[PDB]
RNA sequence: GACUAAUCGAACCAUCUAGUAGCUGGUUACCGCCGAAGUUUCCCUCAGGAUAGCAGUGUCGACCUUCAGUUUUAUGAGGUAA
RNA sequence: AUGGCCAGAAAGUGGUGUUGACGCAAUGUGAUUUCUGCCCAGUGCUCUGAAUGUCAAAGUGAAGAAAUUCAACCAAGCGCGGGUAAACGGCGGGAGUAACUAUGACUCUCUGUAGCCAAAUGGAUUA
RNA sequence: GUCCUAAGGGGGGCUCAUGGAGAACAGAAAUCUCCAGUAGAACAAAAGGGUAAAAGUCCCCUUGAUUUUGAUUUUCAGUGUGAAUACAAACCAUGAAAGUGUGGCCUAUCGAUCCUUUAGUCCCUCGAAAUUUGAGGCUAGAGGUGCCAGAAAAGUUACCACAGGGAUGGCUUGUGGCGGCCAAGCGUUCAUAGCGACGUCGCUUUGAUCCUUCGAUGUCGGCUCUUCCUAUCAUACCGAAGCAGAAUUCGGUAAGCGUUGGAUUGUUCACCCACUAAUAGGGAACGUGAGCUGGGUUUAGACCGUCGUGAGACAGGUUA
RNA sequence: ACGUACGACCAUACCCAGUGGAAAGCACGGCAUCCCGUCCGCUCUGCCCUAGUUAAGCCACUGAGGGCCCGGUUAGUAGUUGGGUCGGUGACGACCAGCGAAUCCCGGGUGUUGUACGU
């Protein structure tokens, strides 16, 4: 890293204590589907910030082989990744690709409903502006496995992908869009991703009335394919790292309000029965 | 301990001891360190300069002679009742006696001494 | 800077201690090294918090911790 | 041996070493009003802060 | 950790303050502040002047 | 660390032994002819060295070439006064 | 006691020793009275408990024509693993747990104007 | 061996390599003009999709060469206003702005006349002769502290001993420092700057409080006795003050004559109480230094505290 | 439906040529005092919106040659594993599956669309 602005890169793409906000490829493989297309390209829509987005057919097919994955991985630093498809036997697939350490962390397919789907364009409302993060609802029963599934990976998956970027404060002006996922525990059972635009109005008290109207787009989901995360990787990259700003806590060390460093000391109860006093011969009878 | 404890960073913590000649400064510091390591008598000003006592590896102990604040109010009665001086000093040791027995009870007084039936300090003594 | 505090009660006397001989400030919190382990001696007369400072631009004096 | 004693020219001469907000003086001029005193706490490292600006005035009559 | 960090850690060789190794000194003769090192460095002296 | 024949943190006697010192003290007639010296340059310094320079006796060589802490002239630096 | 502590150049040498645990030798403290801040286990004290890990000389095997070289085997001590005079030393407590054994680690919170109890006395303020 | 107001950062403008057609010298290859030119140029890396009104190239601004703060992270600190480090925030640079960006990179040291190693067949010798191993010499190569070996000979003496050296000044005195302003004057009057006394202004309790005494390396004393100085406490004279008188106060000439007991050593022995006309201050030592006698003070004996494994040394305290 | 200003997909939109364009809007244009910048008012910047002009830009359509984008076929086939298997000395010959292509061939096409203001 001769250059300044090749240092500057190695530098971000160093790993950090307090990662950067998460980016996403857009791919294709060789055969793919219009319809895929036009749902690669509302999720590119919803993401537009944290993506990149690939303009070819790549003959990978990611539960064979992923050794190009991770190389697109490490050439992109991309890190999520979403790989369009189709087959005779699987007519439209969005295959969810998660990294950690440009290896393949965990994988995921979704089977995209070809009669069902609508596109952003398809709905006649107010769109969401870029670069804003909408909130997320989790609806059903399917997303409260005691044991991870495909649909406990799929709430990840989605989490991730609609997180943006994390903020200690937001404007109550940003709380405009929801995404809604639904899933019911159940012959596959459906899952369905939902965007929604939010009206409020007054209704009397100081809590205010909440109604939504259809942004898109319409996605209808069936589970397929899963592979599994390593127990090893999995710790490694659910390992949680410390900021230098949370501090260690110290036993009888504290700071007050006005910044000052205080320390406790307990003296303990007070016990006089045990002491004898001098038996003076004026205290003697 | 627990002030060593909160004073880790440092290498040592030093205590020293304050108050009036003859409250017992050297007397506490033998007592912490189980031996007879500094000076005590019951004659006022027995400890003159300042002394280290190595207590603990990280806790330092410190004599000091016996200071006594001024005060306008002060007597000197008040101060050798306090026991500030040495009575073999003082001129007229014996008009500081009604003091004496004011400040004990006159039952203690005759159970200490073997002694019952004065109208004063002069035919007590 | 520092003058030599000699210790010992031979005729020869032991010479590692230095004193400082200009004023010094020694900042808050500050509690002095014990005598076995105290090199340098920043006498307490000579410790100074406050100086007379002067803006140049608003043409005042005050005193400044 | 003499030295010389010799300062070099600096931008940091010139500029401002410690700075507070409104917010913060607030905050800490909250916190000196409700601050009580407690026997069993001992102070252990001060806090560097403007104390003219942060503690509370005197009484009027005395001024 | 490097061979010149194990050989300090062993010897407490201490890390020199960011005062201390400041790229600056001053020259008596010439009465003027110059570099240590790098561009009209003071390593590289007289590599110019006429004599 | 007292005593061990006025001798003790190691007795007295003789010998090796005229032990060693860079440190202290001393070192013996006269006249005549010369006659000095203190970073010059190199080496790790103090408890350091050589070395340049300055001198005296002898000689020998055609004691041959002449050279010179000086001025002038030509040309530099000081163009600075005027 | 085929011992301990010593001594001698050695000795078929001497002492302790004409001795034998109520003894001999070495230490520390230093009458009597008082007296053992609480708990460990880092240094040390000692356990023939398993190892060859280190592993000298002598001895064994191989190569070569030999000098020589290469191999195992290799005492004690050291090393590893156990108990302490717990002497030195460290040590602010009390609860929990998910660790499960050493080291744990992560939370919680801690502040009688002359009595009572002890085999007359409550002492070192010791004649 | 020469060159540079360094790199970096921000903003703005432009589009490259090449090919075709044109232009005095100019002719494959010099420069200029147009057209076509997905980068086939350049810059970084090692794409299987890096970058085109840019990440390329030139202009404008900064160049201040490694800022400040932190009760927080990690490591350290017998020199603990903490240091280094990570992170955060502020500052800073640029831009109209959205924004963007910086506030370093590394490393033990020592030999090269050294260390390790290789080869000689037709090199020499192994001295009674020959051959084969081996050894030495001589010569010529290779590499460079990861695989080039190695680089661990301390204290104390207050129990002592020997050889020697050694032991600022015609200063000082009564009136602060820093910063600003004024300023008679000095200079200057092709520059109107610069020195500047006398002054003045800022920082350093309604007769109060007494609940803030801030570090021995530096040593003084005491008798006994004599003399000198004046910078005069008293006594003599004098000038002035609401100084009525009395008692004073400020000042001048004046050293002729006096200037005292006593208490306190838990201590810088300096302050108290009294008598008195008054209880003045110094020098002749303290710019080293044999009258006597207590402290700084210190050979050998001894405990106690601190440090040290120890011999012993001291932050020290006590005794002879 | 057309135009303009911001856009979304980013060639069905790109490369080459021809024909046409009411209305208004874009655009070519005219002038260099001031703001501003160049070797050159070429570009950038300022003033005019009058006058000329649809010649070019722009839009629509057409046309080859490329390119590009969709659907079927290839084909559940080559190829890779399970090695499930029936026999077989065993191998092998065959079934049973799980992943899963590409070349070639056929057919269609050469831009849709959001907000605001106008014609
Ligand atoms: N009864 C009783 N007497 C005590 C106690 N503590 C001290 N004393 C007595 O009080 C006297 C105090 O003397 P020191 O120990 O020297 O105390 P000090 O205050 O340092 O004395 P100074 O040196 O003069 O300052 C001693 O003589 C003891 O006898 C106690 O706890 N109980
Ligand atoms: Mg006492
Ligand atoms: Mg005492």
């Amino acid at each position: 890293p001769r250059n300044a602005r090749s240092k500057r890169a190695l530098e971000k793409r160093a790993p950090k204590i307090v990662e950067n906000p998460k980016t996403c490829l857009f791919l294709r493989g060789t055969t793919c589907s219009q319809i895929t297309q036009d749902a690669m390209n509302d999720l590119y829509a919803m993401r537009q910030v944290h993506a990149k987005r690939f303009h070819k057919k790549n003959a990978i097919h990611p539960f064979e082989d992923a050794t190009s994955l991770c190389f697109f991985s490490e050439k992109n630093d991309c890190s999520l990744m979403v790989f369009g498809s189709s087959n005779k036997k699987r007519p439209h697939t969005l295959t969810f690709v998660r990294m950690f350490d440009y290896k393949v962390l965990d994988m995921l397919e979704f089977y995209l409903d070809p009669d069902t789907y609508r596109s952003i364009s398809q709905f006649k409302t107010s769109k969401i502006p870029i670069g804003m993060r909408p909130m997320m609802v989790f609806a059903g029963t399917a997303f409260e496995s005691p044991v991870p599934n495909a649909f406990t990976m799929a709430k990840s998956m989605l989490i991730d992908f609609f997180r943006g970027e994390p903020s200690d404060k937001i404007d109550v002006e940003g709380l405009r869009f929801v995404v809604v996922v639904t899933a019911d525990e159940p012959q596959k059972p459906i899952l369905r991703l939902r965007v929604y635009g939010i009206r409020t109005k007054r209704s009397g008290t100081r809590l205010p009335r909440v109604e939504v109207e259809e942004h898109g787009p319409r996605m209808d989901f069936r589970l397929g394919r899963m592979r599994e995360p390593d127990p090893a990787m999995l710790k490694e990259a659910m390992k949680k790292a410390k900021t230098p700003q949370e501090e260690r806590t110290k036993k009888n060390i504290s700071m007050d309000l006005l910044g000052d460093k205080i320390g406790r000391i307990h003296m303990g109860k007070t016990d006089l029965s045990k002491l004898q006093t001098r038996k003076m011969k004026g205290l003697k009878r | 301990r627990q002030f060593s404890v909160l004073h880790k960073d440092r290498k040592q913590i030093s205590v020293g001891l304050i108050g009036y000649p003859n409250v017992g400064k050297s007397s506490i510091i033998n007592a912490l360190r189980g031996k007879a390591v500094a000076k005590v008598a019951p004659i006022p000003g027995e400890t003159k300069v300042w002394q280290y006592v190595t207590l603990m590896k990280r806790i330092y102990l410190i004599d000091c002679p016996g200071i006594v604040p001024p005060n306008q109010h002060d007597t000197p009665e008040d101060l050798l009742l306090r026991g500030v001086v040495r009575v073999e000093n003082v001129e007229h040791p014996e008009q500081y006696i009604p003091a004496v027995l004011r400040k004990v009870k006159q039952h203690h007084m005759e159970r200490t001494y073997e002694l019952r039936g004065w109208k004063d300090h002069i035919e007590f003594l | 800077m520092f003058k030599v505090v000699k210790t010992g009660k031979k005729t020869h006397k032991k010479g590692w201690k230095r004193i400082v001989t200009k004023p010094t400030f020694v900042g808050p919190d500050f509690t002095r090294r014990p005598v076995k382990y105290e090199r340098f001696i920043r006498p307490m007369g000579l410790r100074y918090k406050k100086a007379n400072v002067t803006h140049p631009t608003l043409n005042v004096t005050v005193q400044l911790p | 041996e003499v030295p010389k004693a010799v300062i070099e020219p600096n931008r940091k001469w010139f500029t401002n070493t410690r700075v507070i907000s409104q917010d913060t003086l607030q905050s800490f001029r909250e916190a000196m009003a409700e601050k009580q005193k407690d026997p069993y706490t001992v102070l252990l490292k001060s806090n560097k802060l403007p104390m003219s600006l942060i503690r509370d005035g005197p009484k009027l009559e005395d001024g | 950790e490097t061979k010149w960090q194990a050989f300090a850690r062993r010897r407490g060789i201490k890390p020199k303050t960011r005062e201390q190794r400041r790229n600056l000194q001053y020259n008596p003769t010439t009465g003027q502040w110059e570099r240590k090192w790098g561009y009209k460095g003071a390593n590289k002296r007289g590599e110019t002047d006429p004599i």
